[PDB]
């Protein structure tokens, strides 16, 4: 049995850490949800 | 049960101590996760009861106690804010300029941050602080690192 517990607001965070890169990937989504790499 | 909005851990204890197995945002009275996490089974909120309302696997998205309320959307040229809620550890907002998945049916927006599937759930944020889909589906490249779509359900 799953149960929820309050982990905070939804707030945008001015001076928050800024990562990650943006790449441009050829993907396909399957019936079952799942993304999978087109090459 | 607590009904306030905001973002929250998805909690089990059928496996060994308290396992977070994903998370989900609050919003108008609805609960909103990734249909992954749950697999459409009701949630617990106190003493209360939270029971699916709507879903789909191949969107990977379930709503509780009524239907899908997020409609913004990535407008494809800001930065947004994955908010982060991770086992074991609190909320942190992080800040990346997202992606592109293109795919047959469109382009859709993608975050390259790595956190454990628990993470999934998690809200990612325009700078107005509304929520613009949520992290958990998407799929890993070469160099092992995850690539989750922006996820957004429909509002009817
Ligand atoms: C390193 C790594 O894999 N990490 C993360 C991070 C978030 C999510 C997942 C994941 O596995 N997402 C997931 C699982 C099951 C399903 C779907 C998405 C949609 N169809 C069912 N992995």
């Amino acid at each position: 049995d799953m149960y929820i517990e309050r982990a905070g607001d939804i707030t945008w965070e001015k001076d928050a850490e800024v990562t990650g890169n943006s790449p441009r990937l050829d993907v396909a989504l399957d019936e079952s949800g799942d993304f999978s790499l087109v090459e | 049960g607590e009904t306030t909005d905001g973002v929250y851990r998805v909690m089990t204890r059928r496996l060994l101590g308290s396992t977070q197995v994903g998370v989900g945002v609050m919003q108008e009275g609805v609960f909103h996760t990734m249909w992954h996490v749950t697999k459409g089974a009701a949630l617990r909120s106190g003493e209360g009861r939270l029971d699916p309302y709507w879903g789909d696997v191949k969107q990977d998205l379930v709503s509780y106690c009524g239907p899908w309320k997020l409609d913004a959307a990535w407008d494809g040229l800001s930065e947004v804010q994955l908010l982060a809620v991770p086992p074991g550890e609190r909320a942190k907002n992080i800040q990346t300029l997202p992606g592109i998945f293109k795919t047959k049916d469109g382009d859709i927006g993608a975050v390259a941050l790595d956190y454990p599937a628990g993470t999934s759930g998690s809200p990612i944020l325009d700078k107005c602080g509304r929520v613009i889909g949520l992290y958990g589906n998407g799929v890993v490249i070469k160099n092992g690192s995850y690539v989750s779509a922006i996820t957004q359900g429909k509002r009817e």
